[PDB]
């Protein structure tokens, strides 16, 4: 009895997957407004985005992260990248000051990761102007809303030990858990990777 | 950002 639970879970994720509105019952949180802010917030499927509006996302993801890829063992390169942001999968959260100017976004996928359904948080990314106002917090707490109204497990994300400011808001601000596929929860002599894998359980 | 192993 092996393909019967994982059958419960992928149906739960493909049933998340054709949705079409996930924000739809939760207005409350299509409006940021605080310091300083006055964004509004949309989910859409990538396939609903403007082509200019996967640019902006790729382009500040590159922006933000080139260096700090280069510095983990994955390296970055441009094509795997705009393909990992391109998949038909991907679904985008993203926030739009007065209603016009991107300034935030993640992607995140309804997926199965080691045999839980789970919302996957491909990426966080704010505009350096943006920042420490709250609307990542805010963000991050939007998907935790949708794991829950779609019966997922857990949020989940990678965050790169080097990128110190991230991981102190997953970890301290947001309490997210090292999760049990990180690397650092395998090995009794402290390995050396230079990503954990963090979680917040539904 | 990304998806580590
Ligand atoms: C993969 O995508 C997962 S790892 C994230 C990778 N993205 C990334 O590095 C992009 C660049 N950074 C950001 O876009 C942005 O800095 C975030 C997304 C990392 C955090 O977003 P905010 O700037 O909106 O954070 P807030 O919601 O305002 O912060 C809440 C509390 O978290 C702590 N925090 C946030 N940034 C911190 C930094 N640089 N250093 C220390 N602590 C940080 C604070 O406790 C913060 O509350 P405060 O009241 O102190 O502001
Ligand atoms: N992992």
């Amino acid at each position: 009895e092996e393909r019967a639970a994982m059958d419960a879970v992928c149906a739960k994720v493909d049933a998340a997957n054709r949705l079409g509105d996930p924000l739809e019952a939760f207005p409350v949180f299509k409006k940021y407004d605080r310091n300083g802010l006055n964004v509004s917030i949309e989910c859409k499927r990538v396939s609903g985005l403007e082509p200019a509006t996967v640019d902006w996302a790729f382009d500040l993801t590159k922006t933000n992260m080139q260096t700090m890829y280069e510095q983990s063992e994955w390296g970055w390169k441009d094509r795997e990248k705009r393909e990992e942001m391109t998949d038909d999968r991907a679904w985008y959260l993203i926030a739009w000051e007065n209603s016009s100017v991107p300034v935030a976004f993640s992607h995140f996928r309804f997926d199965v990761e080691c045999g839980d359904e789970v919302l996957y948080c491909y990426e966080v990314q704010l505009e350096s102007k943006v920042r420490r106002k709250g609307l990542g917090k805010f963000l991050i707490q939007i998907l935790q809303l949708m794991a829950n109204s779609t019966q997922m497990k857990k949020v989940m994300l990678t965050v790169f030990k080097h990128n110190h400011g991230a991981y102190q808001f997953f970890r301290e601000a947001l309490q997210f858990e090292i999760d049990d596929s990180s690397p650092s929860m395998s090995g009794c002599c402290g390995e050396d990777c230079s990503y954990e894998i963090l979680s917040r359980r539904t | 950002s990304g998806r580590g192993k």
